[PDB]
């Protein structure tokens, strides 16, 4: 009542693109249990890597890394089918304890973090200066994010139909397709956003049949 | 929906 | 220098879970222009509706309806491929243009918003009074529907999955596999986020098979 | 990745 104990800055992963997920938002009152389930980037990904980390900023390299470790043994699925939900749980002596379990396999890995770990109150106060005077930064790191991601999905499930829809696809439909596919990898490679946007662009523009027929 | 990558 | 033109609370879009999604954040000054690519929820969908949302919640029922329009001519595609680009515009006048393309087609359909519509200065102030008061509630139903939508997904890509399988899947596994299905779609229909989790966690432990074929 | 409906 005359204090509370919260969490100074904002605690969660990285996921993909580089991105900080959180998990326990700043300002949190503690104890305090939170999850969130997540998935595999890749076809057939045999283990996930949890990296922990303390910060207010959206790319998870600015946030303060509290640790990482993996979990293995995820049997071989699709990109995103696999169900990992990572818990962050910080108890009344303000212990972070953080896990990742596969629900397929029942298998669990965690890491705990001692109360005193993580960025110290100046550290904190510089950590929400710089969230603030990086505010646009951090939205157009954001969108950039959010489209080559976007771009990883259509290159990804695009891929998918193709071979599902072998001899369905015409040879001048699979030409377009495939050439815009390629041109859509590389732009992922890069950081220009409307470079991917174009390439993504083209890829509807030439696709419709392809469409068609995977639907 | 939200992916994790492998390190 | 002396004054700023700003937006008083964040103006954006309903997306599939009645949830708000933000275009431009609140206190953003004016004129500025935002854009995000969505795309359809169903397959074979032909058309999109924009419901242009002003307020601080969540859910997009507890926000200031600003209008809304539809996009047809949505060419056939699975869900979640089409690109329709919604863009939030507002100029130095104040009035909000916002549009929605789709980027295989090139069609368009746009609302323009008078800077006099939306919610008067008390309004704003309660709507951010609101917000602060039910910040846990929205947290909550923000969970929910992230759980909802990836039920969802599990559900529909599954059941793509067990097509393209057809006899490579196991009969015992098959009979799991879709009983999981329909229990799914069930809980899809209520509220109980346990619940939904439940049997997205029965599907993950029964398709194992289907996992390595679809792999 | 963001799915609207339709009414």
């Amino acid at each position: 009542v005359l204090l509370l104990d919260v969490t100074p800055l904002s605690l969660g992963i990285e996921t993909m693109g580089g991105v900080m997920t959180t998990l326990i938002a700043k300002n949190t009152t503690i104890p305090t249990k939170h999850s969130q389930v997540f998935s595999t980037a890749e076809d057939n990904q045999s283990a996930v890597s949890i990296h922990v980390l303390q910060g207010e900023r959206k790319r998870a390299a600015d946030n303060k890394s509290l640790g990482q470790f993996n979990l293995d043994g995820i049997n071989p699925a699709p990109r995103g089918m696999p169900q990992i939900e990572v818990t962050f749980d910080i108890d009344a002596d303000g212990i972070l304890h953080v896990s990742a379990k596969d629900k397929n396999s029942g298998k669990e890995q965690k890491i705990t973090i001692k109360a005193s770990s993580g960025l110290n109150e100046d550290e904190i106060q510089k950590m929400v200066r710089d969230a603030e005077a990086n505010a646009e930064a951090d939205r157009k790191f954001e969108e950039l994010v959010q489209t080559r991601n976007q771009g990883d999905h259509l290159l990804h499930s695009t891929r998918k139909q193709v071979e599902e829809a072998g001899d369905k696809l015409p040879a001048d439909d699979k030409t377009a397709i495939e050439s815009a596919l390629t041109a859509l990898e590389t732009a992922l490679k890069g950081e220009d956003k409307a470079a991917i946007e174009a390439k993504m662009q083209e890829l509807a523009q030439v696709s419709q049949k392809l469409m068609e027929i995977a639907q | 929906n939200r992916l994790l990558l492998t390190g």
